[PDB]
RNA sequence: GGACGCGACCGAAAUGGUGAAGGACGGGUCCAGUGCGAAACACGCACUGUUGAGUAGAGUGUGAGCUCCGUAACUGGUCGCGUC
């Protein structure tokens, strides 16, 4: 029944501003402390800010003090994080969490939202180029063949990849994106298949990058050579 | 002074059914205001323990917490398949709050050598001015692996990037992709492109290569 | 000897003034800690702490007691005198 939904995340340039929302349901935030916690990709949890009940006292992590402002609108049962003077290292998934009721959960955060991604970068939004990773002319190495798609130079995160509209799932590996020195992301999706049906079976990678209106399907076939 | 929560180990390998313990050590007294969380890839953290030693409602009792001064431990008496994830400690004795750096708990299994594939850049990417060369290490264990790029037998450095998948939910292996990035001009100045893989499961180093013009 | 009556002295409940005492005279308040109120701070309650706190009070008590100077009910005591 209890639920927290954060929104307002997205792409912002350094020095820019951004306001996150934390919509509570199944409970009333006025009776709880509400917290903001963030997680840079591949990194641990970092406590950001909190606001106390009845007093409205606010506390902030040193790394965001003077830049961030936490607040709450009981009329909408929503909490907010106003972020000013944003920096590259502010890039993270932002969670809002409810501090539980002292008698039942102490000071533990018993409920978390799914999180909203904030990307701070001077890079422009850009759809990816999808290139084929063709199955080799050779037919060995594992008893099967390997193929895939290179999803290069998109921004920002995230992107989705499927194969044959979701019909092909087995033996699929979609790797975590990498941030290139250009400021753009890049990743690969590969799948191992029986080398005996390479020219027969159809293999299409389905790439969707919502932030750029870029949805692409690429057929991957053995190169002519 | 900010209160430090020094968590260890940073990573941990264990078999299903094993008894494991994770430690967080505070830099000063945090009383008993310590919580433990479980987090799985792409999901929000979940509360396990509060007040150092109290089991949060609905959490299985194989999870336990204890306090020994300013040292705090999370113990899983007998790991189950769904228990493999990352765990974080947190002090909430005073502001600002502090999370531990976390501990990733991964599943142990028999050594598995990687299957290695190399992919030359597509002709479509080449007409763009950039050449991406991809090397795949498929389904191996343990996670530790070494990928080297050779161009005409010259060791590359600083011009490639790696990415590794989460431990697989079925075979508990890892996969890895390395991408060598070159200008179209530099790419066409050389012939033999290779990546040499070294892994514990390999009887010896494995080289996958192609010649630029041939395929 | 005793009783009644008057006076003095002593004693005395009560009471006004006075000035030293700080926690072993207290209460109030503040502070620290812990728990509780949907509650980490702020607000309120409960518990704990004076090797937590001014006897210049920092009290919409400086309250009780005491030190010291008075008024004083009267059941008291003693002495003198008058009378029986
Ligand atoms: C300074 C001070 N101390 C007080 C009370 C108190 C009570 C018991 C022991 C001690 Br020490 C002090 C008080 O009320 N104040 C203003
Ligand atoms: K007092
Ligand atoms: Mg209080």
């Amino acid at each position: 029944e209890v639920q927290l939904v954060e929104s307002g995340g997205g792409l912002v340039q350094p020095g820019g501003s951004l306001r996150l929302s934390c919509a509570a349901s199944g409970f009333y935030i006025s009776y709880s402390s509400i917290h903001w916690v963030r997680q840079a990709p591949g990194k641990g949890l970092e406590w950001v800010a909190s606001i106390s009940p009845y007093s409205g006292s606010t506390y902030y992590a040193d790394s965001v003090k003077g830049r961030f402002t936490i607040s709450a609108d009981t009329s909408k049962n929503t909490a907010y994080l106003q972020m000013n003077s944003l920096r590259a290292e502010d890039t993270a998934v932002y969670y809002c969490a409810r501090q539980g009721y002292r008698r039942r959960s102490g000071r533990g955060f018993d409920y978390w939202g799914q999180g909203t991604l904030v990307t701070v970068s001077s890079a422009s939004t850009k759809g990816p180029s999808v290139f084929p990773l063709a199955p080799s002319s050779k037919s060995t190495s594992g008893g099967t063949a390997a193929l895939g798609c290179l999803v290069k130079d998109y921004f920002p995160e995230p992107v989705t990849v499927s194969w044959n509209s979701g019909a092909l799932t087995s033996g699929v590996h979609t790797f975590p994106a990498v941030l290139q020195s250009s400021g753009l992301y890049s990743l690969s999706s590969v799948v191992t298949v029986p080398s005996s049906s390479l020219g027969t079976q159809t293999y299409i990678c389905n790439v969707n990058h919502k932030p750029s209106n870029t949805k692409v399907d690429k057929k991957v076939e053995p190169k002519s050579c | 002074s900010d209160i430090q929560m020094t968590q260890s180990p940073s990573s941990l390998s264990a078999s299903v059914g094993d008894r494991v313990t994770i430690t967080c050590r505070a830099s000063q007294s945090v009383s008993s205001a310590v919580a433990w969380y479980q987090q799985k890839p792409g999901k929000a953290p979940k509360l396990l323990i509060y007040s150092a030693s109290s089991l949060y409602s609905g959490v299985p009792s194989r999870f336990s917490g204890s306090r020994s001064g300013t040292d705090f431990t999370l113990t899983i008496s007998s790991l189950q398949p769904e228990d493999f994830a990352t765990y974080y400690c947190q002090q909430s004795y005073s502001f600002p709050s502090t999370f531990g750096q976390g501990t990733k708990v991964e599943i142990k299994r028999t050594v598995a050598a990687p299957s290695v594939f190399i992919f030359p850049p597509s002709d479509e990417q080449l007409k763009s001015g950039t050449a991406s060369v991809v090397c795949l290490l498929n389904n191996f264990y343990p996670r530790e692996a070494k990928v080297q790029w050779k161009v005409d037998n010259a060791l590359q450095s600083g011009n490639s990037q790696e990415s590794v998948t989460e431990q697989d939910s079925k075979d508990s292996t890892y996969s890895l992709s390395s991408t060598l990035t070159l200008s179209k001009a530099d790419y066409e100045k050389h012939k033999v492109y290779a990546c040499e893989v070294t892994h514990q499961g390999l009887s010896s180093p494995v080289t996958k290569s192609f010649n630029r013009g041939e395929c």
